[PDB]
């Protein structure tokens, strides 16, 4: 995916894998090493006049 | 059932008249929706990811 990594304050459950939003896309993920915490959010766009 | 109405019954007669003797000003209110939100859409930011 195509994004921005940002540090996350989510409390995941130990089990807990990823984050997912109201359209079921992955939206904080953990990373398989330093098992850290981060959010996913689409780069900067919007419309042109 | 619902009670259509508070039930009266005025006295005609053709010879009798009722005239008002006093007034009373009222102000009531009336709320009129005029423009909604203003929105707009990207094509393939939506279909797409
Ligand atoms: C003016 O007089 C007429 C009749 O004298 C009144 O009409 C009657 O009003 C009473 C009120 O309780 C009713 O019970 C009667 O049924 C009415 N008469 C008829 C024939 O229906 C009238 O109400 C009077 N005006 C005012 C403002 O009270
Ligand atoms: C018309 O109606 C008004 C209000 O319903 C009357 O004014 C009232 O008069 C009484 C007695 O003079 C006072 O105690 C009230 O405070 C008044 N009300 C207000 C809102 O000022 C008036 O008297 C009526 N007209 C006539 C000719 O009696
Ligand atoms: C991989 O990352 C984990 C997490 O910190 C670390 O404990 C481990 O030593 C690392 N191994 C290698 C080979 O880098
Ligand atoms: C009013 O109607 C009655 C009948 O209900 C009638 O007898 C009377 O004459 C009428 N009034 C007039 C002024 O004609």
């Amino acid at each position: 995916g195509t994004g921005v990594l940002t540090e996350s304050n989510k409390k995941f459950l130990p089990f807990q894998q990823f984050g997912r939003d109201i359209a079921d896309t992955t939206d904080a993920v953990r990373d398989p090493q330093t098992l850290e915490i981060l959010d996913i959010t689409p780069c900067s766009f919007g419309g042109v006049s | 059932t619902m009670s259509l109405g508070a039930e009266n019954s005025v006295a005609y007669s053709n010879n009798s008249i009722a005239i008002p003797t006093n007034f009373t000003i009222s102000v009531t209110t009336e709320i009129l929706p005029v423009s909604m939100t203003k929105t707009s859409v990207d094509c393939t930011m939506y279909i797409c990811g």
